[PDB]
């Protein structure tokens, strides 16, 4: 069933500024104590990356259309995991195979099918008076499927639900690449305490699992938790998108196989230079 | 300097991933309720790997009718998506399941194109079919209507009419009626011995194509020059024990020059090590000829 939302907020989209984030294994080779360079799809250093508030003030909203580059990187900020999963496809309305992925209370569920979504699809989880539990009672995102190829069942996974307006969390990064047929996802889960301003240093994304699907994808679209308890209570949070480039990096393995430091060859031209000598110091002269 | 020494390698060990998980098309075969000829079936089964050799040797199947495809090959032979069904031909119509005819149901009822690989295999079913009395329930075409083209369904659900009489409700003389039942004659010949089909087609396209085979895997040896052929990973060398410390994801091995050195075990996750075996250099020494003739050989 379909339907929509009304008497929300609109707030424009902002930008901020990503401090060299966005760095994963892109090969599965170990090195030790290597400075080996590779030419494959970054995000580059120091860039703007989109900002969207899903804030409860008064009445606020968020779930645009962004299209699909070469490559997303998805960074969440979450307190009690309001956002859940995300569409892919081209239209979007059963027409053509798109690909879904959520991971909910009850089984993990990566559904690449044809569905007919509706305008606002949204999970719906009540608040119930017999019992203080919060359990979904709403599932509106699509109204049906017809005929598909490849559906998948991982382990059920079990979360808190609630509506808080504290600080964040945790850290959630995600990148999405499409190549050769393939849905490659990359990972990663950090602690952090803060409210804006990513923390500074380096942490390599591993890889999660690859899809074998072989499907347009040119659009997604994320979904949030639409609480129960006219209301919604969205809470307040955050999530960023930004868009991957052809770059060459210089990655620095340590002696464990773990990515510990990286150099855009793009930047100001000392990083051209660190980029030819294959070192992370340079002495004085010419170049 | 005389010449060069190298050492040969002797094994094969050909180590790949553990285990296949599961395939359930062969309970696809082997259930106990299924449909008639009217049931076109069409289950599709993807991502699947599995085993073929027990279709080449099994219980009770015998008729083993493949098309010009070569049979062993398409054991270790990787596709796409498989194709099934099941129902009751009644004995000679074995004939009908050919590439191209169009006298029985060959066309009305379960139709197959020419140039159609589908490799199809019955059996024998004295107790299943040709039960006592005779089942009814079962039903082939009677004239199809639908007028079949290659890869095509006949779903008739309703009855003809020929020029003039309707036949909604009202007994027509030339409205004809719909399928007749099946004869399951007790103990009769091939005429009346039916007998239940299933065809297994293949199909390309353009895909990842994870529906694989098995493959083999032979014991390892360790401390001896011999030819490995890991995943992906073929070339020769003495595997041994190691103690680096792999990620939990991490493969493969590397080093500065950028040359393969140490292998995870498919099977057991334990981390390998490759060493080239011993070749060298032979230099002789020799005193000068006219004093004396004994040499001394230099590995
Ligand atoms: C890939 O498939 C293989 C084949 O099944 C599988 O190997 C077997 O795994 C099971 C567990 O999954 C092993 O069972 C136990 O394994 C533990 C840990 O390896 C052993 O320590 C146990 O055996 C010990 O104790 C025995 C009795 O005291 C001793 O006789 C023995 O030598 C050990 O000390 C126990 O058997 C099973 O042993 C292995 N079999 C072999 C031949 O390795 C493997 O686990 C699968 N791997 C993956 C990643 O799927
Ligand atoms: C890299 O791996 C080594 C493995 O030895 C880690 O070394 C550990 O160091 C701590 C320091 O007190 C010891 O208590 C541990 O016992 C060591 N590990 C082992 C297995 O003995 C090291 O921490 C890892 N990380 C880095 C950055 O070197
Ligand atoms: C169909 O089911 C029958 C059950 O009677 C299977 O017959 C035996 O099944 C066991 C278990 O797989 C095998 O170990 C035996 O070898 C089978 N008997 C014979 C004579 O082969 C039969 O294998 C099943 N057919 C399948 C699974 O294709
Ligand atoms: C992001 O916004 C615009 C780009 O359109 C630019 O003026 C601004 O400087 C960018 N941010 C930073 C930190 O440079
Ligand atoms: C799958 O769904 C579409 C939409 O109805 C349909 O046109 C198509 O024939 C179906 N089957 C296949 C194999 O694509
Ligand atoms: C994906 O897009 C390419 C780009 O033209 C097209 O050739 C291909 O047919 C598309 N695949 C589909 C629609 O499955
Ligand atoms: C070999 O050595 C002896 C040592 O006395 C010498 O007399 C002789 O001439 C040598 N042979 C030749 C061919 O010079």
């Amino acid at each position: 069933q379909c339907v929509n939302l009304t008497t929300r907020t609109q707030l424009p989209p902002a930008y901020t500024n990503s401090f060299t984030r966005g760095v994963y294994y892109p090969d599965k080779v170990f090195r030790s104590s290597v400075l080996h360079s590779t030419q494959d799809l970054f995000l580059p250093f120091f860039s703007n990356v989109t900002w969207f508030h899903a804030i409860h003030v008064t009445k606020r909203f968020d779930n645009p259309v962004l299209p699909f580059n070469d490559g997303v990187y998805f960074a969440s900020t979450e307190k009690s995991n309001i956002i859940r999963g995300w569409i892919f496809g081209t239209t979007l309305d059963s027409k053509t195979q798109s690909l879904l992925i959520v991971n909910n209370a009850t089984n993990v569920v990566i559904k690449v099918c044809e569905f007919q979504f509706c305008n606002d699809p949204f999970l719906g989880v009540y608040y119930h008076k017999n019992n203080k539990s919060w359990m979904e009672s709403e599932f509106r995102v699509y109204s049906s499927a017809n005929n598909c190829t490849f559906e998948y069942v991982s382990q059920p996974f079990l979360m808190d639900l609630e509506g808080k307006q504290g600080n964040f969390k945790n850290l959630r990064e995600f990148v999405f690449k499409n190549i050769d047929g393939y849905f490659k996802i990359y990972s990663k889960h950090t602690p952090i305490n803060l409210v804006r301003d990513l923390p500074q240093g380096f942490s390599a994304l591993e890889p999660l699992v690859d899809l074998p699907i072989g499907i347009n994808i040119t659009r997604f679209q994320t979904l949030l938790a639409l609480h129960r308890s006219s209301g919604w209570t969205a809470g307040a949070a955050a999530y960023y998108v930004g868009y991957l480039q052809p770059r060459t990096f210089l990655l620095k393995y340590n002696e464990n196989g773990t990515i510990t430091d990286a150099v855009d060859c793009a930047l100001d031209p000392l990083s051209e230079t660190k980029c030819t000598l294959k070192s992370f110091t340079v002495e004085k002269g010419i170049y | 300097q005389t010449s060069n020494f190298r050492v040969q390698p002797t094994e094969s060990i050909v180590r790949f991933p553990n285990i296949t998980n599961l395939c359930p098309f062969g309970e696809v075969f082997n259930a106990t309720r299924f449909a008639s000829v009217y049931a076109w079936n069409r289950k599709r089964i993807s991502n699947c790997v599995a085993d073929y050799s027990v279709l080449y040797n099994s219980a009770s199947f015998s008729t083993f009718k493949c098309y010009g495809v070569s049979p062993t090959k398409l054991n270790d032979l990787c596709f796409t998506n498989v194709y099934a069904d099941s129902f009751v031909i009644r004995g000679d119509e074995v004939r009908q399941i050919a590439p191209g005819q169009t006298g029985k149901i060959a066309d009305y009822n379960y139709k197959l194109p020419d140039d159609f690989t589908g490799c199809v295999i019955a059996w024998n079913s004295n107790n299943l079919d040709s039960k006592v009395g005779g089942n009814y329930n079962y039903l082939y075409r009677l004239f199809r209507k639908s007028n079949l083209k290659p890869f095509e369904r006949d779903i008739s659900t309703e009855i003809y009419q020929a020029g003039s009489t309707p036949c909604n409700g009202v007994e027509g003389f030339n409205c004809y009626f719909p399928l007749q039942s099946y004869g399951f004659q007790p103990t009769n010949g091939v005429g009346y011995q039916p007998y239940r089909v299933v065809v297994l087609s293949f199909e390309l396209l353009h895909a990842p194509a994870t529906v694989c085979g098995p493959k083999k895997s032979t014991n390892l040896v360790k401390n001896k020059c011999v030819n490995f052929n890991f995943n992906g990973l073929t070339g020769t060398g003495v595997l041994t024990e190691s103690n680096k410390k792999f990620l939990p994801f991490q493969q493969f091995g590397r080093d500065i020059a950028d040359t393969t050195d140490a292998v995870r075990d498919p099977q057991t996750l334990e981390i390998l090590d490759i060493t080239p075996c011993s070749f060298g250099g032979v230099s002789v020494i020799t005193p000068g000829t006219n004093t004396s003739n004994q040499v001394a050989v230099l590995y």
